[PDB]
């Protein structure tokens, strides 16, 4: 569930690029972020753990930022030819390839 | 030296924004520069009163 | 394929032409959460052998 962090028009749609503060339904427990590294052991860790409490601070919230839809179609895409390329790559290993294959790469 | 801006002390307001009742929020002085701050000292006159 | 078969097609409204603007969040949008407190974005990915 999503709280608003300001006014909002009479409980309209929610608007693009708004700060949000989510909660979780079933123990109605709202989100924070905590310190403790998830990746202690690495020298440099760069995860940190979230955890949900009873207790609600108006300082943690996060932001949902819309993503152009360009954007996704391109990391679909790349996803989608990397696939392909890696299919190739493993008919080129097994030393025959169809001639169709090899146009379609 | 009473002028003060009115500065963001979360994140999530910008400068900007419209301020909203119950947001902790930074009183800065325009000519001092320094923010205010409720200090730990008590006074001797009175008891259980610290400065600003 | 084309041809002539009985087969029938089900419309089913995923969403209206009106609710289709940008300027509102719309299921299935994919979006990023940023933390404004530590200004990281919400990751989720395989550490050892579980995604966290």
């Amino acid at each position: 569930e999503l709280d608003p962090t300001t006014l909002q028009k009479t409980d309209s749609f929610v608007p693009r690029n708004s700060y949000v503060r989510l909660r979780h339904l079933c123990t109605n427990t709202w989100i924070q972020s905590t310190n403790v590294p998830i990746d202690i052991e690495e020298e440099r860790p760069i995860r940190l753990m979230l955890g949900t409490c009873p207790t609600k601070e108006d300082k943690e919230a996060f932001a949902i930022v819309s993503v152009p839809v360009s954007e996704i179609r391109d990391l679909d895409f790349a996803n989608d030819a990397s696939s392909m390329l890696a299919s190739a790559v493993e008919k080129l290993n097994e030393g025959f390839i169809s001639q169709n294959d090899r146009r379609f790469v | 030296g009473s002028w003060l801006f009115i500065q963001p002390f979360w994140k999530l307001r910008s400068n900007g924004d419209n301020v909203v009742v119950g947001d902790k929020v930074i009183l800065n002085p325009v000519n001092a520069g320094q923010p205010l701050h409720a200090s730990n000292y008590e006074l001797s006159d009175n008891a259980g009163c610290k400065e600003v | 394929n084309s041809v002539n078969c009985n087969t029938s097609w089900k419309i089913n409204l995923f969403m209206q032409f009106r609710d289709h603007l940008e300027e509102v969040l719309k299921g299935g949008d994919v979006v990023r959460l940023f933390h404004a407190e530590q200004e990281k974005f919400l990751t989720c990915d395989e550490y050892k052998g579980k995604l966290q």
